[PDB]
């Protein structure tokens, strides 16, 4: 059949990895230890497109978890799980990283891209079709572009004909913690837009207006954050391994969401949040799944959409529906506002009906967007650019690296054309 | 006619039987195997006291 | 003798072919197991299942079909549900990558390889066969793979045989809604991809079908059981022919020369009169007189175009239950006399009657009331430009700017088909309206 | 490859279930003369001098139809979007479909 | 840059790929090779067959 | 009017390349 | 719950035996015609006309006998869950006692 | 497909004069009092 | 009476005779022991046996078969293990060293010294021998050793007897699979210093034989058992015409005749449809029509080979079981009308036909099912030209580097017999083809 490899790069990485495995365990119904008990012998079945077996009926994580601080992999091996990963699997440097995505680019990644990808390949002749891959890290990761973007231009070439998905979190506006922080982001969307062909872009600013919006729980935790991610990127996945009738794959999505070559950025969004009463005060019905749904509260990626225009949506709803409410449903948004959507394309909704719940909630849903909503982000992060490269702040170290600044010259470039780029299309 | 009439009604109820039957047994199986858990389980309970 | 053979594409299809043989097993009462009761009807496969089964000393009934999918999901579903035993361990083909909505890549990136599995089980079941009056295809036009794969088929069967019929059912897109805006690309490709050689083309719209569900079956959140229930409930109307007696028969042969009126146009439309629930029917009554006037009146058809936007070239109806000829050709008498059902100057006489005594069955546990006469309509009428129109105003907004485009001519097309079709629909309609003009 | 005699029910593709039809076939020769000289030496090499068919084998846009009326230029190209293909108009079972039709006015 | 125009005129000389003739065999049948299957092959063409 | 089932016995066939004619078993219905 | 589970089986068990038989001799019985053989003088006689049941009474047997079981099938599922729950929340409160 | 290009214009300058009445493609009946 | 001799060269070999005469003491009814239960036929040896052994006043059968070997571990483990009883300690005669794949070690180095002994005890049998119609020669052409000795062992007795028939079956050459460098070399040596004695070659590729045996035997994990039994099941149909009877009846010598046309090429291809497990027939039917089209599907012949581009020039069937002359004429007579089907414009006819009563047996652990109808069909076409050919130009191209020359030239040997063996093949590939020309 068709499967999937799972790459994580980055402390990002190590913590996403980390809780996203152990929710599609504690799903799929199976000990951290290893053994399994069957009681959905659908999910017995269908266990072939992300766990290989091994013998006794273990289940290894075809996932490969890399980056430079040997502690953070000592945590992720001490956590509830980490007997669950091959000690194969941990490739490793030895140097600490620093966020310099100049030496992350060449200094270190240079000496360790043959072991991580006789590793990645060695997985791939063990499997036998693959989608292609997805990838999760940060592109504001100090070592997450620096590893990403070397192992993404050698994965192209390495199978041209496949499906390399990025999930990645965007640095927050409001604050950045490190200052060239915004080198990092602008060096690496280069090569990020010229390779991808879906990415994800999620900021943690609007999940705490989340925190006190529904969350209302006081004082949250990232690996909270991370459970939130990780229900999204499951939702998005569903459709593959249940049975149910929806159309399923990553590029039967792809064609449908992307208009063209340069267009491959995307924003999710979850479905029903609920405060401490509203368990007991929530009707759980599709009319305000719908609401909630399109709600710039539940927008909690880059910004409201309020601003821009919606290219297109693609909707997954997940439970023991039918499809004459959901039909009703879009009709009602768009005659809300057909204004709002753009002319260039009609019907821009689309939809798909996966059977079988999530653990615990019947009713659910999930949403992912392309929109004219995200030229706020790398706007900003292009002032920023300008601001500190004004004169020449905090060069030094990539020129003793081996960088130059023509090389920054042709990224920002690039960021303005494809500002250019969104915008004339939407105009 | 009459006779055929009969024949038909009584295939139904011997159907449902069968089918009700079969899911008897296999719930006979999964009580007996989770009684056998708890069985070991009691025996690995004896050693920290 | 007399058979026929069926043939699925799309996980589209593999659903309205489960619920058609979930009913066609009951009504010759063949358990689930695929055996009767011990009595002595098996043999060479020579009684009243012959049209569908063949039935050989082995006592287990084969059908007559060919299940191909892509995505082997919810066919190896229908392998692990009841029927396992019943289907043909090897007529269920499954494949492990789908064409992703894009007709060319069905058509050529993966439309090469199972092409000989099929050709190998038509020709394998050909040969027991004797009669084999035809075929029915099932598929989509809105098909996420179900559009390549389908046409490559349909063409190669029709230059390795040419002599005999060929008839199509499809899921017609909504006027407005898409669960794909890659169909307006699709669905004109197959159409012309496929009107060199597709004998008979028919349609029928979801929506419609909702539509009539909660005005008159009273039922506000129906399903795919339902829907899939009712086109099955159609399809065994239109095979009532070879499958029961009556007064005449008629044939899909018939349907063929009767129906379409010139090479081209054979697009017409389905209707199923009697639909009721049973509380609804129980203080009424049904007869002739109404059940004929209800599947005229415009507000029971399954696709949107209006009778009365358009006009009428051919009517066939088959009353299948008890009825009789007096009062048939009475009510036919004077819907002819009703003025405002517009009838082309042509036919003189354009009305296809067909009786059958043999009352429908309903499916147990299913949604119909209790009938003892329907009326199954087939209606050739130049209302159906309509939809055609939307369709073009569709295809060359979202066409001339060329949006999603370059994922088909990177995969391997180019844009000189895409030019061709647009022309084509175009001729389409110029001779539309050249038809109708009198 | 010739055909039967008289008992022209029992061998048909009414029992074949063919739907290509099988091969032209005859009950027509005249009183064949020569005593069948030899041109083979030990194997089925001719002799070079008398001639074979010297390897002549060695070894979508068809469908059938009826011109009968659609537009008279696109009968035209019908025509040829039928024909110039030989590849699928010679051999390996013939692969040849038929034609019929009136022209237009 | 009126990437509208510049993206019709990509798409426009986009020619095209060409595919690679491989079959299939069975039920769930692997994506096995075709051209030089040995099986189905197309081989006996080259100029020394025989002389 | 009572009358339920209806349905044919196959009395003709060819199985071979000569038809061949059954011998009337079943009338309308099974009988 | 074995017990109970087990008893049930076997009486539900037994009245299907029963009408597979009858089923089966019934069938037997309906291939006769009025040439065939199998064809004799037996006299009459009222154990020929005697009545045990009627129809709505044989099927409310049927029914009762169903639901019967149908309700022990429930009990059983009730138990199992409740079992489970208790050995997970045993396990975790001496793990907590002796952290 | 009409047998006289007379008919033919004749039918569609007919239909063109009665153009505005009818509906639709404007091409159904107007009906209606 | 009707009675052959069988001959096994190699570990290539006493395999497959091993599985031979397992199987052929089931079905005539024998106990490991070799004496019959308390029934009786036991006497001088004559009675349906009595074609495969003697079983004489001492009480037991005797194989009529000489395993000969360079290796002693296959014929010890076979004395070792269970049917030593029956087996006759010497006529399993061993060697002490093996011919390394080398062609000529097997023809000089060793050949010499036991040859005598070999036909010794050929000469030992063959007085006793009476209609000894002919022998069952069972060697390989990628062989380890089994090579040169079968090709050198078939001339002695080729130039002491002249005047009856000779079987022989090896393993062909797996297209792209290799278990010897050497293969190509042994092999063509073998060729062309057998070309000029034997009399019918068939040929075999166990890839094929997996390949069925995966795409409807159903395992993906067989064993050389399983080829092992189908090999031996088609040894048993060609001997059954003389084991058994039947309406008519055919004979090795009628083979040899009517298969091949012409010296030189006297290599056909065999095949046996109804391979098929007892879970995938149980719900299906076995008929003569059916199992003629599957035995002529493209791809169940066990070598690689093309119909489509091959062209005919013979075929004999061999039916085994319940049949009738009515169906199997038609069937074949359907065969003749198929266009696909291409015979050359030589045969007027080109079916040789043979019937036998007896349906073939199975064995407890086999995995065939429980089939009534068994066909053995024998082909000659032009379709084997790819072989040779890519044998030829691999050869040559290593030959061109010329390694394992000093392998060869220092064990006695030189150029000049790869140099008559080059231009004997390239003589046989328009052999092959001008008489194709027509
Ligand atoms: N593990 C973890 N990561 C966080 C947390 N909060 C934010 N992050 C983000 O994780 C991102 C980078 O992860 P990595 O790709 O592993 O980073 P790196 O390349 O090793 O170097 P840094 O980005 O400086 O950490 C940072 O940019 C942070 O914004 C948190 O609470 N826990
Ligand atoms: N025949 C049928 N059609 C359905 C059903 N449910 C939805 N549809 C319609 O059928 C169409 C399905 O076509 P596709 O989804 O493209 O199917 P496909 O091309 O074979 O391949 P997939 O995209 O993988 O499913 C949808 O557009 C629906 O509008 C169903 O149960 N039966
Ligand atoms: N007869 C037979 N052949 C086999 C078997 N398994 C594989 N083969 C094929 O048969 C050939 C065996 O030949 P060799 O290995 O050379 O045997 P040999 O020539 O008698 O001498 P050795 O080198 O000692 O084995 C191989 O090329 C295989 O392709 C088997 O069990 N029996």
């Amino acid at each position: 059949m068709r499967e999937i490899v799972h790459l994580q790069a980055g402390q990002c990485g190590n913590q996403i990895g980390a809780k996203f495995w152990e929710v599609i365990s504690d799903e799929h119904g199976i000990d951290p230890t290893g053994t399994y008990h069957g009681d959905s012998d659908l999910q017995l079945e269908r266990i072939n497109v992300y766990y290989n077996e091994a013998t006794g009926g273990k289940y290894v994580p075809r996932a490969v978890l890399v980056d430079l601080e040997p502690g953070t992999m000592d945590s992720v091996r001490s956590g509830p799980f980490g007997q669950i990963f091959r000690p194969d699997n941990f490739v490793f440097g030895q140097s600490g990283a620093g966020n310099n995505w100049a030496k992350g680019h060449y200094t270190e990644g240079a000496e360790l891209v043959d072991s991580v990808l006789d590793v990645v390949r060695k997985e791939a002749e063990s499997c036998d079709c693959l989608q292609g891959f997805q990838l999760t890290h940060s592109l504001g990761g100090g070592t997450g572009s620096g590893m990403g973007t070397l192992l993404i231009s050698k994965i192209r070439e390495e199978y041209p004909d496949r499906i390399m998905n990025t999930f990645s979190v965007v640095p927050s506006p409001k604050v950045s913690d490190t200052v060239v922080e915004p080198y990092n982001a602008t060096l690496s969307v280069h090569q990020l837009v010229e390779n991808t062909d879906e990415t994800y872009c999620i900021d943690n600013e609007a999940l705490y207006d989340i925190c006190f919006r529904t969350l209302k729980l006081t004082t949250p935790t990232y690996g909270d954050l991370n459970h939130l991610v990780s229900a999204t990127m499951s939702g998005v996945t569903t459709c593959l391994r249940f049975p149910g009738q929806l159309n399923a794959d990553l590029r039967k999505l792809a064609v449908n969401m992307v208009p063209f070559p340069r267009l491959h950025f995307f924003m999710p969004g979850f479905a029903p949040l609920t405060s401490r009463g509203s368990q007991q005060y929530r009707a759980l019905t599709v009319p305000e799944l719908t609401q909630q749904m399109f709600d710039a509260k539940n927008m909690m990626a880059a910004c409201d959409p309020r601003h821009g225009r919606y290219l297109t949506v693609a909707a997954v709803f997940r439970g023991r529906m039918s499809m004459k409410e959901v039909d009703e449903q879009m009709l009602n948004v768009q005659n809300k506002n057909s204004s709002y959507f753009v002319e260039w394309i009609p019907n821009n909704v689309k939809t798909a009906v996966c059977d079988i719940p999530p653990r615990g909630l019947k009713m659910s849903a999930t949403f992912i967007g392309n929109s004219t909503a995200i030229q706020e982000l790398f706007k900003r992060i292009s002032e920023q650019f300008t601001a500190m490269f004004r004169r020449k702040a905090f060069l030094h170290w990539y020129t003793g690296e081996g960088m130059d600044e023509m090389e920054f010259t042709e990224a920002e470039s690039n960021m303005n054309d494809l500002v250019s780029e969104y915008q004339q299309y939407q105009d | 006619r009459k006779v055929g009439e009969r024949l038909e009604d009584m295939h139904c109820w011997k159907s449902e039987l069968q089918r009700e039957i079969d899911e008897l047994s296999s719930e006979t199986d999964l009580m007996m195997a989770q009684k056998l858990r708890l069985q070991r389980a009691l025996d690995a309970t004896s050693v920290p006291y | 003798m007399r058979e026929c053979i069926s043939i699925h594409v799309g996980q589209a299809g593999v659903q309205i072919g489960n619920a058609c043989w979930e009913l066609y097993c009951l009504e010759h009462g063949i358990q689930p197991d695929g055996q009767m009761p011990s009595d002595k009807t098996i043999g060479g496969g020579d009684d009243s299942f012959n049209t569908f089964f063949s039935e050989t000393g082995a006592g287990k009934h084969v059908p007559r079909a060919v299940f191909v999918d892509l995505e082997p999901t919810v066919v190896d579903e229908v392998r692990t549900g009841t029927y396992r035993q019943l289907f043909h361990p090897e007529q269920l083909i499954t494949g492990k990558e789908d064409a992703a909505n894009n007709y060319a890549r069905g058509h050529y990136t993966i439309g090469k390889e199972i092409v000989d599995l099929v050709l190998d089980r038509i020709r394998k079941l050909a040969d027991l066969c004797t009669g084999l009056q035809g075929f029915l295809i099932f598929h989509s036009f809105g098909g996420g793979t179900g559009s390549g794969f389908a046409s490559l088929l349909m063409e190669r069967l029709s230059v390795d045989y040419g002599k005999k019929s060929k008839l199509e059912f499809a899921i017609y897109p909504a006027p407005q809604v898409s669960t794909a805006v890659v169909e307006p690309y699709n669905s004109i490709l197959t159409t012309h991809t496929t009107l060199e050689h597709s004998d008979c083309a028919f349609m029928v719209d979801n929506e419609a079908i909702y539509d009539i569900c909660r005005r008159n079956l009273d039922i506000e959140r129906p399903t795919y059981t339902n829907l899939n229930r009712l086109i099955g409930q159609i399809v065994s109307s239109i095979t009532a022919s070879l499958r029961f007696d009556g007064a005449l028969n008629v044939d899909l042969t018939e349907f063929q020369t009767n129906l379409v009126p010139y090479p081209r146009i054979h697009f017409p439309l389905a209707t199923y009169a009697p639909v009721i629930s049973a509380e609804k029917a129980y203080h009424e009554q049904l007869s002739v007189a109404e059940i004929t006037n209800a599947c005229f009146e415009p507000a029971n058809q399954m696709v949107k175009c209006d009778p009365r936007h358009g006009k009428y070239m051919a009517c066939c109806m088959l009353y299948r239950g008890d009825v009789v000829p007096k009062d048939v050709n009475a009510a036919i008498a004077t819907i002819k006399t009703k003025r405002t059902i517009q009838f082309v100057d042509w036919c003189p006489t354009g009305f296809k009657v067909g009786i059958n005594y043999q009352p429908p069955t309903v499916v147990p546990g299913g949604d119909l009331a209790k009938v003892q006469r329907a009326v199954c309509m087939l209606s050739n009428t130049t209302a159906i430009a309509e939809a055609w129109a939307r369709l073009d105003h569709k295809f060359d907004l979202m066409y001339a700017k060329r949006a999603f485009v370059h994922w088909y001519v990177g995969e391997g097309m180019e844009e000189g088909e895409f030019s061709e079709a647009r022309e084509d629909l175009a001729a389409l309609e110029k001779d539309y309206e050249e038809v109708g003009v009198d | 490859n010739y055909s039967a005699n008289q008992y022209e029910k029992a061998y048909l593709p009414t029992y074949l279930q063919n739907w290509s039809p099988a091969r032209p076939t005859k009950e027509k020769i005249a009183a064949h003369e020569g005593y069948t000289q030899i041109i083979a030496n030990d194997r089925g090499h001719l002799l070079p001098s008398v001639p074979r068919s010297k390897a002549s084998p060695w070894g979508i846009p068809p469908a059938k139809v009826t011109l009968t009326a659609r537009t008279t230029t696109a009968a035209d190209n019908l025509t040829k979007w039928i024909h110039k293909n030989p590849d699928l108009l010679n051999a390996c079972n013939g692969l040849r479909p038929e034609i019929s039709g009136k022209p237009f006015d | 840059k009126n990437f509208i125009n510049t993206n019709a005129a990509d798409v426009i000389m986009g020619v095209a790929k060409k595919p690679k003739p491989i079959y299939v065999d069975k039920r769930t049948g692997d994506k096995h090779d075709l051209e030089t299957s040995g099986l189905f092959p197309k081989y006996i063409n080259k100029k020394d067959y025989g002389i | 009017s009572t009358k339920t089932a209806f349905h044919r016995s196959q009395t003709l066939n060819y199985r071979n390349g000569y038809a061949v004619v059954r011998r009337p078993t079943m009338g309308i219905g099974g009988d | 719950q074995i017990r109970l589970n087990r008893e049930h089986k076997e009486s539900c068990e037994m009245n299907w035996s029963d009408k597979v038989e009858v089923y089966n001799i019934d069938d037997t019985c309906s291939r006769y015609t009025n040439e065939s053989t199998q064809v004799q003088f037996y006299p009459h006689s009222s154990k020929f006309e005697e009545s045990a049941s009627t129809p709505e009474t044989w099927a409310k047997f049927n029914h009762d006998n169903l639901l019967r079981a149908e309700r022990e099938r429930l009990a059983s599922v009730n138990l199992r869950k409740l079992i489970d729950c208790i050995l997970r929340d045993t396990a975790e409160d001496l793990r907590l006692q002796c952290d | 497909t009409f047998p006289t290009e007379a008919d033919r214009q004749r039918a569609l300058k007919a239909h063109k004069e009665e153009y505005a009445v009818r509906q639709g493609l404007r091409m159904g009946n107007y009906t209606h009092p």
